[PDB]
């Protein structure tokens, strides 16, 4: 399995800990991106402080990480 | 040709190629390579001091599977 | 929060970078002792020097009150042990761990900002007379932390 | 391991093979995306047919699925 | 009232649908963006070699729990 | 180009939906033989209905040449067997597989657009006269494919 690079919790299929995607490419849990500080409409990385802009959907408007969902489910079993 | 170890954000450890000619803003450019964290953001420690972009591996007496240290950048106020 | 602290306390203890230690004095998990060894080839060499840490309730989104308890000598650290670092205010990241923290305040401890001092005078000292900078610290080196 | 929706080739670490993503959330091996009708800068997805515009590095401007090849390195130790 | 559906995607995965005679068609689609990223103008759904259009329901089809539905991308004939 | 052909006859074999199958005749790998099933409840229930596939050499990159070998009776597929589709031109997409692309026919025998014809006349019988066109369609099914 694989953590949030933030809560360091597992990664979920699917609610508060599903893996979204930034536009820098990493990866983090819906739940720590909900909790990220907002400036002005958008988010930093975590990891390199590299900026998304959020959509009137929020959190919800960033991409899930689908191969890596693929992935974590073909673990699952 | 060796290779040295870096520790990045997340925790986990990398490998990289390198040689004692390399300058910090190649290596800075390999990790940004591997892990997607740009040079300006990446700031990297060996021995509890911080390592300039002119110099290079070996002005830092930095030896094979030694491990630098990745932290993001900073600013004393 | 807790979460993260226990993990983050796991690392520590399993594999530690060899610059710094931190741990939770008593049975307080919010509140941490931490120690960082002056780096070699410099006026803090050969010292220790003790830190606190306070871990805030939304800890990692917020991030934790890290102050000096052994006196040492900085432009950006005055006597009470306090660090303005601007990791630690508005360039926090919910990525950084208590080691990286560490390990950022050491590559401080060598790379002060004179510019803009917390310490005016030792900011002064640094620019104009570097020979004696190196000295005075030294000195609070072995008084303070030896 | 994971294979490319595409080729069905197994994802590599790095190289040709090399998970990128794109705007819409889905990865593709670097070479199938190299392999992919440009019309005026952009390319669509194989999945949903949505356009990712692409900048002066072309296929190499997409980032890296960074959380993937994590994933995917631990599974190879 | 509350069944599960298969569906299978354009890579060949099949995927389960929490569903009910009740849903329409657009709203699989919507489940279906939901897990698979594609959007409902995108999505093509086939049943018994059928075409299924949006605003029937799966109870007009009588599609029933563990039926599989496959999934292909939207298309013309000209 | 081969490594995807081989995977999509692999799944052909394994699990194919039950409308279809396709499979390479002979010894060649860019020449298959497609076999759908009339869709139940129309005009080509009960039907079998063959196609031959050509491979580019570049698929999947390139869509495949499919064509109906087994005369119908549809405004978008025309005596010769073409099929004017767009998925099979400029609405390709490299995921599509084999597989896929006969679902899809299979939904347009069902689901035509006389608007825009291959075959005029069966569109103008199609839009003006259903039930003649239901009826033409069933016996070109009994004729050529049964
Ligand atoms: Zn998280
Ligand atoms: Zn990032
Ligand atoms: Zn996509
Ligand atoms: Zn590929």
């Amino acid at each position: 399995v694989l953590e949030c690079g933030v809560c360091e919790d597992v990664f979920s299929l699917q609610g508060d800990k599903v893996p979204r995607l930034l536009l820098c490419g990493h990866t983090v849990c819906h739940d720590c991106l909900t909790r990220l500080p907002l400036h002005g409409r958008a988010i930093r990385c975590p990891f390199d402080r590299q900026v998304t802009d959020l959509g009137d959907s929020g959190v919800w408007g960033l991409k899930k990480n689908f191969a890596l969902l693929e992935l974590l489910e073909r673990l699952q079993n | 040709h060796m290779q040295i170890f870096v520790k990045t954000l997340t925790g986990k450890t990398i490998t990289l190629e390198v040689e004692p000619s390399d300058t910090i803003e190649n290596v800075k450019a390999k990790i940004q390579d591997k892990e997607g964290i740009p040079p300006d953001q990446q700031r990297l420690i060996f021995a509890g001091k911080q390592l300039e972009d002119g110099r290079t591996l070996s002005d830092y007496n930095i030896q094979k599977e030694s491990t630098l240290h990745l932290v993001l950048r900073l600013r004393g106020g | 929060a807790l979460k993260r602290i226990h993990k983050e306390l796991n690392d520590l203890a399993r594999d530690p970078p060899a610059q710094c230690r931190a741990g939770p004095v008593g049975d307080d998990m919010f509140h941490w002792q931490a120690t960082i060894m002056g780096p070699n080839d410099s006026p803090y060499q050969g010292g220790v020097f003790f830190l606190t840490i306070h871990f805030p309730t939304d800890y990692p989104f917020k991030p934790p009150k890290v102050a000096f308890t052994t006196r040492i000598y900085h432009p950006n650290i005055n006597s009470n042990g306090s660090i303005k670092l601007d990791i630690l205010r508005s360039q926090w990241s919910p990525a950084l761990t208590i080691s990286k923290v560490l390990l950022s305040i050491c590559s401080l401890l060598c790379d002060p900002n004179p510019d803009d001092p917390l310490v005016p005078e030792i900011a002064r000292i640094y620019k104009t007379d570097r020979e004696k900078y190196n000295r005075i610290a030294r000195e609070w080196t072995q008084k303070y932390a030896m």
